[PDB]
Formats: structure tokens, sequence, C-alpha cells
């Protein structure tokens, strides 16, 4: 996270700036937003488009053999 | 004589045989019969239930 004090005092500084506000941690940016959506898009097709909040269920059956 | 002495003597282990080869198998296969398919059936409903906790829960 943290190393040369340097240019570290001020680059560390800038990015501690971004945690501290809440209009996105300082901003967000359209590119990102983009991005995100679509990669959520994707991933889902990764494990199948069911909603994991949820588990499975089954149904049962039988038959006679002779 | 010695012909008639053997020929029932043929058919009469015969029917002894055969019919007590009959009694024998009948008892226990049919008994066989019933609890090998409760087997099969109970088996498979107890895979299906649990499958099934594990594939959910997945």
């Amino acid at each position: 996270l943290d190393p040369v004090q340097k240019l570290f005092v001020d680059k560390i500084r800038e990015y501690r700036t971004k945690r501290q506000t809440s209009g996105g941690p300082v901003d967000a940016g359209p590119e990102y937003q983009q991005d995100l959506d679509r990669e959520l898009f994707k991933l889902k097709q990764m494990y199948g488009k069911a909603d994991m909040n949820t588990f499975p269920n089954f149904t049962f059956e039988d038959p006679k053999f002779e | 004589q010695l012909e008639e002495v053997k020929q029932a003597s043929i058919k009469q282990i015969q029917d002894a045989i055969d019919m007590e080869k009959s009694q024998q198998a009948l008892v226990q296969k049919r008994h066989y019969l019933f609890d090998v398919q409760r087997n099969n059936i109970a088996m498979a409903l107890e895979v299906t239930y649990r499958e099934r906790l594990h594939r959910v829960y997945r």
C-alpha cells in the first residue's frame, strides 16, 4: 500500500482523500460503471442465470419393475 | 422283469427330485425378489433427497 515517502506522502495522501468523499469514494467515473455492468453480466453466465440467493429443490418418483 | 424294476425307479425318483427342487426354490427366491427390488426402491430415494441438499447449497 505504501513505500517511498518522498513521493509517497503526497501520493498516498491523494488516495485517502478518495475514501474521505461520498460523491463516490472521491468520484467514480463512467468508464468503470460501463465495464462493471458488462462484467456483471458475464459471470452470471459463468455459473448460470439462476440466483444463488436461493437454493435448489427437487422432486420424486418411483416405478414398478415386475 | 428287470426292465419294469428300473422304469418305475427312474420315474419315481425323477418326480421326487424335480418337485423337491421346485419347492425349496420358490420360497427363498420369491422372498428374494421382494426384498431385492425393496432395496432398489428404497436406495434411490436416499440419494435423491440428499443430492439435492448438496446441489442446492452449491
